[PDB]
């Protein structure tokens, strides 16, 4: 079929509208989180602009298009996404009707564009130029920790996610790469979360007290086991055919107390004292008495790990991933400065932690394990990313569309243009920019008019940044509020909103194709 | 939506309205299912048989419906059922009930966080104030009564008149070898269900009850090494051939003897590995039996993997089908391993006693399954209520004479606390009533009837609803002492509990 | 029973205004059309006036009466701009409807109007200037106030006889004029002609050649019982029941019938002198046959019908009095006008009384065989004899062509209503408002109506420009320079009239059926 001109775009502009009322609150501690069946199947829960439309099934070709837009801008902050549905459609909420007053989607979209410029020339002009306190990182994590869980849950969060990015920036990293692991472990409540300086492998191997306490750790990842095979035939040889078997029954116990007793020298050959735990660590099984020839030694000998911690181990403790034992010394073996197995439930997951230059903090969340535990560990990295960000940029502004305002007063009380072709698009440009913070503040009480005159008139009367209370809606100054909008935040929505509405405003023709 | 997009099911109005009246479809029962309850329900599992109980979460678990709201807060109400064993009756009809004033606060228009974070406070304020209320503490388990005074409560909350002779028999399963001192356990203290003798012919014999057929002698040793394996007994004879037994004239011969000297050596293995009772759910014979009764070891003939699974759970033992030599890994556990008829039912009986560890096993001669799986239902719950693993468990009015006093305490101290929220905290001290209604559903009165006289009580923690018509007529049922009380924790939960999911299932639009 | 409530109720309403206003966006000013109105008489009605299409024939809508009223109002206290009302009071619901569909109170959008009119009010009070009463500066008025009701082409040769009978007066108060309204239309060859004539003509003349053709000295007997009776202010009995009684009837009315026109002839011999001046018989009703061609060859001109609105524009305008009665009188009473000339055009006799003692009744015929042609100019004439009368009895005239709309928008700066934003919506709303006849135009016009108005505004509030869109080509124009002028009272009356109506709007959230 075709939808032709006025049809396709009031196809687009309708797709925008109901879903950006979902995200009203999806946004803010007064953001309502938001469930899916029907996009699994599953009971799913999830706060975030991108991920809940990706988590759906979406049908509409426009939200189609925008889950993978969006998400390049929630590939790096994660908030503001849930924000950035709203000024899109809005925008053509407001366009649309010019268009329907006539006018061509052309010059308005032309028109947006030196729209687009000032309000990057505002972005500068706005971005207010913050330290990298940590304090200043807790109030730029929250906001966005706030937007996406509860801000008890923010702030009870806030603390590890702002302590592992300074110790990955003890790294000079401007970005947080390593340090991103994130552990759910088994408990009754997602209550409990800790920040591991080191990692945390969640295996004991099979064997108990094998000094699973470990203060000085010389770290020895195996990939390789000791657990090869306890029977005739090796670990990768089958055979039925008879007398191939054997062949392979006398040396298959052997080839183990090969590997073992290299171990039991590798402790002596690391420490000639049982009393630094020398821990192994394999991605694969190890044998009971291999374990207990290692445990007796004092021999910590940790079995089916993981290839990340493999990854992380080798990097965090400047570990090492080792397909034989044989012997080698103590830093041969990545030094984790301390190890300690920790039994939760029945599983015992081994605290390595403070590994030496511990570029990996695991950051440990006991809970439930249902998607609850899930819909916390999104926020983190979120607020990861948003702390990145503020870790990207020192020019960080107050929260709540402050900006939105600031933006909407002098780019719009300026003709950029001078122009009515260009202004009309700047007009309604500037205009879809508050319906963020009245909205918020419509939903969190005071509806969009006294807000908006409040905080216009505020604006107009201050210039300082002041910006909605999410839990009054009236507005704060969100610098002191801590709701704080990072430029590399809050810049790439400028990008997406008019470069989506670009082309999309500019459809006649529509039809199956193919 | 409007759109072909937009995966849900969830929002808007059929959030403020299905969600929450789907929520108010389960929670229905559930009143009838908490405290003295006179109230009884049909269920068949998908086995058509018909259970009758009052639980929600033996139902709910069933039950399945499009939405999330009925799926997410019974995992709350488990997570109540997996902290404390009663009180998941009730921990459905609160939050479900206080939801519904949301709705009417949405029709009255006040905010999502609006209503919500009264609750919230109030649970908080009710966290604070709740524990005030604590009006005693349990004390002794080596006492029956001070246990079983308790235990009644959630047998009540179950079922009302049988508490008596049970919650004294549940003591007298010694809940007290546990010290309820950082650890208790249900296995060790199973409920095994003999059908047969009296109801209240449900017994205390701790260590092992198993109502399977105890075979070959006693065990050669009451320490047994004890060797459970899921089918030890795969047959040694061989099913092949023509007639699904034999085919040729000649192979009879050679299936009959192979049972007997491959059992033989299986039964001597055994021994061989010194397994001193053989637990088959395999098959039983009797040339292994003789064998087990030659190398004196204890047969078991059937197993239900409960009977493998406590096996494998309390022995230590393994249950692998062996037609393999046995070899004792599983090895022993249970210091007096016996024969015993129980009922008089041949009864598997391992016994080890141990102030963690010891099994003491619940026995119940019953008449009737149904019933004595129910009776099991109260019981379990009971003993799981008794799970606390606080000793002196900080009581608190049981059968709920706290929520008049908590009615009372809120929603005055409710608009005390301004603003808005306040509503929400005076809504947050009203869904108190529903057990008192709850009760005075099944005995049959106004809640309201109820709660005016239950106000004019005041401070009281004392008198409140039950059965009969004490908690009809006056509503006045002295839920201090009747001998009910309940823990504040069980309670403490519920609230705690109750609060976050209907918080939650409120928040989601989708 | 049935009862229409709340936000969806009013919603027909503001659908029914703004629906129906739409269709008048084909009016108001040249690059806008006459439209077309069809009646159960199928009388084709070309007017780009509101008011006349407004009243007229209509679909039915509980708006359609409230309507009805306004430009009837404009009409009333103006006689222009009931075009204009219109389309603002939609353009501010269709404004006010935004915030009420923000969910924003209508009594929070109501109580925002008022101050942003009187702002305006205020405002089009400061745009305004005096400027003259001049004819040529009605010319500029004239001009603009007529083609914002009715055509341009008919603006322009309307525009100098418009004026020059409002000009007539003798610096009369009234905003309109009564008198200066003197009407006379003809089956011509010309489907649009009009004749301007100072004083009063008549409906109905009889013209003889024996009959003086000029009547320079012309006391005019203006008479409505006839020549048939005698001595009478009344007319007598007749009984035609019974045979002898109609018998001595047609005998004796031949002296009603003689001494009547012996009352004239006599009297111009009195009162005219013999053949010394011309005399002037009016016969309001039929002219005897005897009395006709008798008062014809006495140097009397005896008059066929004219009307009761030719008898009192008449005494006005030539200071005499019309009488019932021939009988013998002073000449004084006799109606003076300086020259009657009975000018027979078409099939119709127009009688002239004009050199009028009072020139305050001045005549317009209208000219076409087609009447709907006739229907159209005949009704361009009024509104603007209506309209540049404002512009000639009051010593100010606010500038036109919507320089002032752009002007007060802006000047409409907000937050000024810091108040609480319900207001500051009031004024956001009434500047939108302000703006729809600019629109209107430039959107009559080519381009846009909007590139060219915030061309407008951008233009306007630059210094020293009250800049507009021209009604023609929708280009930037100041528009007093120009002299393009909507009369004074139009714009202050009309932002009283449109805001009610749609204040009235948001107060109606209930309609029972």
């Amino acid at each position: 079929e075709v939808a032709r001109a006025q049809a396709a775009l009031a196809v687009n502009i309708s797709a925008a509208r109901g879903l950006q009322d979902v995200l009203r609150t999806n946004l803010g501690p007064k953001g309502t989180m938001k469930m899916l069946v029907s996009g699994a199947g599953d009971i799913k829960l999830t706060k975030d602009g991108n991920v809940l439309l990706h988590e759906m099934q979406i049908q509409h070709p426009t939200a189609s298009l925008i889950a993978k837009v969006a998400t390049a801008q929630d590939d790096i902050t994660g908030d503001g996404t849930t924000s950035n549905v709203l000024i899109i459609g809005e925008l053509l909420k407001q366009a649309d009707l010019y268009i329907s007053e006539g006018l061509h989607p052309r010059i308005i979209t032309e028109g947006f564009e030196a729209a687009k410029e000032k309000a990057l020339q505002f972005l500068e002009e706005v971005k207010v130029s913050r330290e990298m306190d940590r304090e200043t990182l807790i109030d730029v994590a929250r906001t966005s920790l706030r937007t996406k869980v509860h801000a008890e849950l923010a702030d009870v969060l806030t603390e590890a996610v702002v302590d592992s990015i300074l110790a990955i920036k003890k790294q000079d990293e401007p970005i947080d790469l390593f340090m991103i692991e994130i552990m759910e472990m088994k408990h009754k409540s997602e209550t409990d979360t800790s920040l591991i300086r080191g990692l945390v492998l969640d295996h004991g191997a099979r064997h108990p007290d094998m000094k699973k306490r470990v203060e000085d750790a010389y770290i020895l990842t195996c990939n390789v086991s000791l657990e090869y095979e306890k029977t005739e035939v090796n670990s990768g040889f089958f055979y039925k055919s008879a007398e191939e078997r054997e062949k392979l029954v006398k040396a298959e116990r052997k080839f183990i107390e090969d590997r073992v007793k290299k171990i039991i020298e590798l402790k002596r050959k690391v420490c000639g004292d049982s009393d630094k735990g020398f821990v192994v660590i394999n991605q694969k099984g190890i044998d009971p008495f291999s374990l207990d020839a290692l445990s007796k030694e004092g021999i910590v000998a940790l079995r089916r790990a993981k290839r990340r911690n493999m990854e992380r181990l080798t990097l965090a403790c400047g570990g090492v991933a080792l397909n034989s034992f044989d012997d080698l010394s103590p830093d041969c073996l990545g030094h984790a400065g301390l190890v300690y197995e920790y039994t939760l439930g029945e599983e015992k997951f081994t605290f390595i932690e403070k590994c030496n230059n511990p570029r990996s903090v695991t950051l440990l969340i006991k809970g439930p394990n249902k998607h609850t535990l899930t819909q916390i560990k999104d926020a983190v990295r979120d607020g990861l990313r948003a702390v990145k960000n503020a870790i990207d940029d020192g020019c960080v502004v107050p929260g709540a569309g402050a900006v939105e305002v600031a933006m909407a007063e002098a780019l719009i009380k300026h003709k950029p243009s001078v122009k009515g072709r260009a202004q009309l698009g700047v007009q309604a440009f500037a205009d879809a920019l508050l319906i963020i913070p009245k909205v918020l503040a419509q939903n969190s009480g005071f509806d969009l008019q006294e807000t908006l005159v409040k905080i216009q008139a505020e604006h107009s009367e201050s210039g300082q940044l002041v910006g909605v209370d999410l839990n009054t809606g009236e507005p704060m100054v969100a610098a002191e509020v801590g709701v704080w909008d990072n430029y590399c935040v809050k810049k790439q929505l400028l990008h997406s909103c008019t470069v989506i509405a670009t082309n999309i405003l500019l459809v006649d023709e529509i039809m199956r194709a193919g | 939506m409007l759109k072909e997009g937009a995966k849900h099911f969830s929002g808007l109005e059929e959030a403020v309205y299905r969600n929450i009246q789907a929520c108010k479809e389960l929670a229905q029962t559930t009143r009838t299912a908490y405290g003295p309850n006179g109230m009884n329900k049909m269920v068949i599992n998908h086995l058509e048989k018909l259970f009758v109980t009052n639980d929600a979460a033996t139902i709910l678990r069933e039950l399945e419906v499009q939405h999330p709201a009925a799926k997410m807060i019974v995992m709350a109400s488990h997570m109540q059922e997996q902290e404390v064993g009663d009180g998941t009756n009730f921990v459905l009809v609160f939050a479900g009930a206080l939801l519904e004033l949301a709705e009417e606060l949405l029709r009255i228009g006040l905010s999502v966080s609006e209503v919500i974070e009264g609750y919230e406070i109030a649970c908080r304020k009710a966290h604070e104030i709740l524990p005030n209320l604590v009006c005693c503490s349990a004390k002794n388990l080596r006492d029956i009564d001070e246990v079983s005074s308790l235990l009644r409560t959630s047998i009540m909350s179950k079922q009302y008149g049988n508490e008596v002779f049970l919650a004294k028999l549940i003591a007298q399963a010694c809940v007290s070898i546990f010290p309820d001192s950082g650890h208790f356990n249900v296995d060790n203290i199973r409920v095994c269900k003999i059908l047969g003798s009296g109801i209240s012919s449900s017994s205390v014999l701790h260590g092992m009850v198993f109502k399977k057929e105890t075979e070959g002698d006693v065990t050669s040793v009451k320490d047994a090494k004890i060797a459970v394996y899921s089918c030890p007994f795969d047959g040694m004879i061989t099913e092949t051939k023509g007639t699904v037994l034999i085919k040729t004239a000649e192979e009879l011969m050679n299936f009959s003897k192979g049972e007997e000297n491959l059992m033989d050596a299986q039964v001597k293995a055994i021994a061989d590995t010194g397994a001193n009772v053989v637990v088959t759910g395999g098959k039983v014979a009797d040339m292994a039996l003789h064998y087990a009764n030659k190398y004196n070891i204890m047969l078991v003939r059937l197993n239900s993997k409960w009977d493998l699974r406590r096996l494998c759970k309390t022995v230590g033992a393994t249950a692998l089908p062996r037609l393999t030599p046995p070899v004792l890994e599983e090895m022993g556990h249970c210091d007096s391993v016996y024969l015993s008829e129980v009922g008089d039912t041949q009864v598997v009986v391992f016994k080890h006693e141990k102030e963690d560890g010891a099994i003491s096993t619940i026995v119940l001669r019953g008449s009737t399954d149904n019933l004595m799986d129910d009776i099991e239902r109260a019981v379990d719950d009971g003993v799981n209520t008794f799970k606390v693993l606080t000793r002196d468990k900080r009581l608190v009015p049981g059968g709920g004479a706290t929520e008049i006093e908590l009615a009372k305490q809120i929603t005055s101290y409710g608009e005390t606390c301004p603003g808005l929220e306040q509503y929400a905290i005076k809504k947050f001290a009203e869904a108190f009533e529903a057990i008192p209604r709850a009760l005075a559903e099944n005995s049959g009165v106004k809640a309201n009837e109820v709660i005016s006289k239950l106000y004019a009580v005041h401070q009281e923690g004392n008198k409140n609803v039950g059965l009969d018509i004490e908690a009809e007529v006056p509503a006045v049922k002295d839920m201090l002492e009747a001998g009910i009380l309940d823990t504040y924790l069980g309670k403490y939960w519920a609230i705690k509990l109750a609060t976050n999911a209907a918080v939650t299932v409120l928040r989601v639009d989708q």
